[PDB]
RNA sequence: GACCGAUAGUGAACCAGUACCGUGAGGGAAAGGUGAAAAGCACCCCGGAAGGGGAGUGAAAGAGAUCCUGAAACCGUGUGCCUACAAGUAGUCAGAGCCCGUUAACGGGUGAUGGCGUGCCUUUUGUAGAAUGAACCGGCGAGUUACGAUCUCGUGCAAGGUUAAGCAGAAGAUGCGGAGCCGCAGCGAAAGCGAGUCUGAAUAGGGCGCAUGAGUACGUGGUCGUAGACCCGAAACCAGGUGA
RNA sequence: UGUGGGUAGGGGUGAAAUGCCAAUCGAACCUGGAGAUAGCUGGUUCUCUCCGAAAUAGCUUUAGGGCUAGCCUCAAGGUAA
RNA sequence: UUAUCCUUGGGAGUCAGACUGCGAGUGAUAAGAUCCGUAGUCGAAAGGGAAACAGCCCAGACCGCCAGCUAAGGUCCCAAAG
RNA sequence: GAACAGUGGUAGGAGAGCGUUCUAAGGGCUGUGAAGCCAGACCGGAAGGACUGGUGGAGCGCUUAGAAGUGAGAAUGCCGG
RNA sequence: GACUCGGUGAAAUUAUAGUACCUGUGAAGAUGCAGGUUACCCGCGACAGGACGGAAAGACCCCGUGGAGCUUUACUGCAGC
């Protein structure tokens, strides 16, 4: 029996073009370039799901440093003091206090200062 | 069985491998042939026994011997097979052939001396090994040549 | 249209 | 998730006055770059400008160590052939002291569009006097 | 069509009981002045086809009993 | 008919060996589908007509002949979000603002700005490659089948296993058909001998065998052989013709 | 220079250039042998999982090919070598 | 202490290698040269560092996380941290 | 079911699957609207599979097994636009 | 001719392109990589420095146990004599 190509080809290609919605020009329109861009988008998104974790930790650290230096500590000294005082509140949480509850941040910072002055 | 619930014996049927049907299969593109050279080509490959021009093994070695036109092959029967007959049976080529003890007669029955014969028999055969003749006569029987 | 071509002999 | 992000609505810019007199060009500039970027603020957000405005007064009194006054050249190229032009740091400090500070800081800011926007919050003056009294700027004393 | 036996090989090899291939030795035609008696004594006896060679040639002798 | 269904199947579903090409031998296409029925749109209106808008017919006219369906490329009209200081393999992750409201989901569209980021394929020691291929979209387009061989797996029977042609029978199953084939014994060039045999003067030693037992028929799968043998591609060679 | 004729491809014709023989000439064109052959180049279409090389030796009218070995894999054994 | 190793059989691919370090030859103790030996990496390996940069340094990506500790390399600003 | 270990990969070996046309046997769906086509924010580890609405106007799934003209993005591929 | 208006209206090429410069880097000569430097958005007339621009699977050179034509005290044949 003969098997015509039939409908499988366009069904498969349509799915790629749907994933290419919002791409620029021919990249949302033409299968061969939409397909390359969707593939590339996969490699990027994998890479970027890892980078996202690096990037947020970088951001939190920046904010903790800013809040720390308003209490006369560098980020480095603060983190040393918090570790000595046994405090395991993480950078995401410290940076949240730094923005949202700075009085609480200052208590933690004052706890750190205590251990450093010992 | 039911024609709507047919099921092959487990391990009786496998799916064929289809090469050159995409990268996921592991035989896409080069269809398992690697890259270039004579072995990857359609119709390719050297003939069997060819060693790329080193003198082939068969040609390095000498022809030996000849074939005899008048070569005789006997249907051999060991004593163990005669043990299957009844006691006092006149065992012959025609009986051996009819019972299925031998498939093809060829040049004749020859009796050979492997195994043990308990039963007394009048064995009629074209040839006997010296062992077999002795063993037939030792069991009480007769080893007539025919 | 050249007599020989590019990087001629 | 939950990490707060500053935006145009949330952001509040102070005006600051930094006196350049007697300061080392690069040491002053590195600190000011950080203020224009907003690196001193706990709400620092990398995709918006959280920084403060900075006025620099006494730009012509900026200092340089070593033989830099004679030996630090400011090159530029006009994109015409042979169009490399040069000024020494002394020539810069004498006749273009505002540019001298603006170049140092511009080179210490991020390079694209937001960086270019961050530079617009800087204001550098030759003298001791600035025209931004109406912005009510506070003195900022440079750290280490 | 049926596979054809390689007739050259059939004239030189023989299948043993266990399915090895018996062969003669090379260097047994002439120039016996240049070979020691020990060599000549040993080359006189039959040998077996090597594993590497056997895999190369087994199909060429498939029909031989 | 576990054959094709309009790029398939004949070159040819159709006024096809036609049209067209060539002095000639010769080469050689494209092109199927209104509707159940023509009931194939009276009449009115714009227009020279074409073509439309109504009105009718019809189940349907967005079935009106370029007439079943009607994808994509490509061309337009409208507009929700964005866009005239910006350096861009065009995305991705972060992200306000604005606009929406779903197969109701830690939703959809858009995207100021920030970080990261040199297409795909082929071929290479190494290619973002300033190497190769692809204008785009669509369709078509490459390890097949026959007969042998061999191995694994499965099944039947098992020191046995098995029939071919043929005859009868649905173009069938199946019954009959034992001729033949493989296996149950090997060793030797051979005569031959035989659980041994060959070499050898040898009751020696050594080689190959036995002791140390499984095959065979069929099927699926892997690979090989003979066939174009995974597909496409020369320059050429030969034969018979056609041309001054 | 016209008209009518002649010579035909392992052949014609050539005041000779391998020129010309229907926009084809170091051997015309068409069809067939014919799916010639191509150790060369290109291409070979779904997915995920387990494992995972080589670019070396030897020989080769062999050197960008091949064959055996080495290195990979699957199965069955031996088993702990 | 570790889990390989051998045999038989089925199926391959490979026979253009590259650089780096170390030991030699050839060369001029030239070459990103060439040819061996030896280890590594690339090849067939993404991630971090060396601005960028197959072959160097660190290190082996089954997926997800807006958790944490470290390696090389770093901590004035670009750019995380003195 | 637990524990422990593992899960980069080209050539390539091995395994498990997805989908396509046809056939057989069950069983079904369909003018109260089949296939095809269009759209969507659904589902599955992938290949892929549904559901809803629109168009369409007569055919088509599902289960198990069988058989293959069975999957395309590249061939300066062929044909059409 | 070009240029402007009215009529008519091709082509080679083309992976998709929002398509600067310098120094560097890199398959060793970069619009696209790095670091800098510069640059508002869209055209029209002009010029060819670059896109190793287009065109033609380099004629040179090498390689293929590929051809063809030609030569001769290459080999083996054949006609003729
Ligand atoms: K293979
Ligand atoms: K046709
Ligand atoms: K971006
Ligand atoms: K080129
Ligand atoms: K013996
Ligand atoms: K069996
Ligand atoms: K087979
Ligand atoms: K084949
Ligand atoms: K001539
Ligand atoms: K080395
Ligand atoms: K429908
Ligand atoms: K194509
Ligand atoms: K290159
Ligand atoms: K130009
Ligand atoms: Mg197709
Ligand atoms: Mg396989
Ligand atoms: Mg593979
Ligand atoms: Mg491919
Ligand atoms: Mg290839
Ligand atoms: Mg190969
Ligand atoms: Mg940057
Ligand atoms: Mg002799
Ligand atoms: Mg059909
Ligand atoms: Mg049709
Ligand atoms: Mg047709
Ligand atoms: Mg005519
Ligand atoms: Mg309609
Ligand atoms: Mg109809
Ligand atoms: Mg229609
Ligand atoms: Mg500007
Ligand atoms: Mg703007
Ligand atoms: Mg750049
Ligand atoms: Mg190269
Ligand atoms: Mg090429
Ligand atoms: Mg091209
Ligand atoms: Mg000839
Ligand atoms: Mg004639
Ligand atoms: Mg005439
Ligand atoms: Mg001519
Ligand atoms: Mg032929
Ligand atoms: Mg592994
Ligand atoms: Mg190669
Ligand atoms: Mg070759
Ligand atoms: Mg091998
Ligand atoms: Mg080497
Ligand atoms: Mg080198
Ligand atoms: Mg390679
Ligand atoms: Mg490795
Ligand atoms: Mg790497
Ligand atoms: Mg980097
Ligand atoms: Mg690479
Ligand atoms: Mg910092
Ligand atoms: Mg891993
Ligand atoms: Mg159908
Ligand atoms: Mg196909
Ligand atoms: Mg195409
Ligand atoms: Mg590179
Ligand atoms: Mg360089
Ligand atoms: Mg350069
Ligand atoms: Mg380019
Ligand atoms: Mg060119
Ligand atoms: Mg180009
Ligand atoms: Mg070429
Ligand atoms: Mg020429």
């Amino acid at each position: 029996p003969r098997v015509k190509g039939g409908t499988v080809t366009r069904k498969r290609r349509k799915k790629v073009l749907k994933l290419a919605k919002g791409y620029f020009g021919s990249k949302h329109t033409l299968y061969k370039v939409a397909n390359q861009q969707v593939m590339k988008s996969g490699n990027y998104a994998f890479r970027d799901r890892r980078q996202k974790k690096r990037d947020f930790r970088k951001l939190w650290i920046t904010r903790i440093n800013a809040a720390a230096r308003m209490n006369g500590l560098s980020y480095s000294r603060l983190m040393h003091g918090l570790k000595l005082s046994g405090i395991e509140v993480n950078r995401k949480m410290l940076a949240d206090l730094a923005v949202n509850d700075l009085t609480a941040f200052n208590q933690l910072a004052d706890a750190a200062k205590a251990q450093l002055n010992k | 069985m039911k024609l709507h619930e047919l099921k092959p014996s487990e391990g009786s049927r496998k799916t064929r491998n289809r090469v050159g049907r995409g990268i996921g299969s592991g035989n896409g593109k080069t269809a398992g042939k690697g890259h270039k050279g004579q072995n990857a080509r359609s119709g390719g490959g050297v003939r069997p026994g060819f060693e790329g021009g080193q003198m082939p093994l068969f040609q390095r070695l000498p022809k030996r011997g000849f074939t005899n036109i008048n070569r005789k092959e006997y249907a051999v029967v060991n004593l163990d097979k005669l043990n299957g007959f009844a006691e006092g049976t006149e065992v012959t080529p025609e009986l051996l052939l009819e019972t299925g003890v031998i498939s093809k007669l060829n040049a004749g029955v020859k009796i050979l001396g492997n195994g043990k014969l308990e039963k007394k028999l009048t064995v009629k055969a074209n040839k006997f090994s010296a062992s077999a003749k002795e063993a037939v006569e030792a069991a009480g029987g007769t080893a007539e040549v025919i | 249209r050249l007599a020989l071509g590019d990087r001629a002999p | 998730r939950t990490t707060p992000m500053a935006n145009a609505s949330t952001i509040e810019r102070k005006w600051l006055v930094v006196d350049a007199a007697g300061k080392t060009l690069g040491r002053l500039s590195s600190e000011v770059a950080a203020i224009l970027r907003g690196k001193h603020k706990p709400t620092y957000t990398p995709h918006v400008d959280t920084g403060d405005h900075v006025i620099i007064i006494n730009a012509e009194k900026i200092e340089l160590t070593g033989k830099k006054l004679t030996d630090k050249i400011y090159y530029r190229h006009t994109q015409h052939p042979g169009g490399l032009k040069s000024r020494t740091a002394l020539e810069m400090r004498t006749n273009y002291p505002e540019k001298m500070l603006e170049l140092a800081i511009k080179g210490m800011l991020p390079k694209g569009s937001l960086g270019r926007q961050m530079f617009k919050k800087l204001n550098v003056y030759r003298g001791s006097e600035h025209p931004h009294e109406a912005q009510k700027p506070e003195v900022y004393e440079l750290r280490g | 069509p049926k596979m054809k036996t390689h007739r050259g090989s059939a004239k030189r090899f023989k299948k043993t009981g266990s399915g090895k291939l018996k062969r003669s030795h090379a260097y047994t035609s002439h120039l016996f002045a240049n070979k020691s008696q020990k060599q000549k004594r040993k080359l006189r006896k039959s040998a077996v086809v090597s594993a590497g060679d056997f895999k190369r040639i087994k199909q060429m002798l498939a029909n031989i009993k």
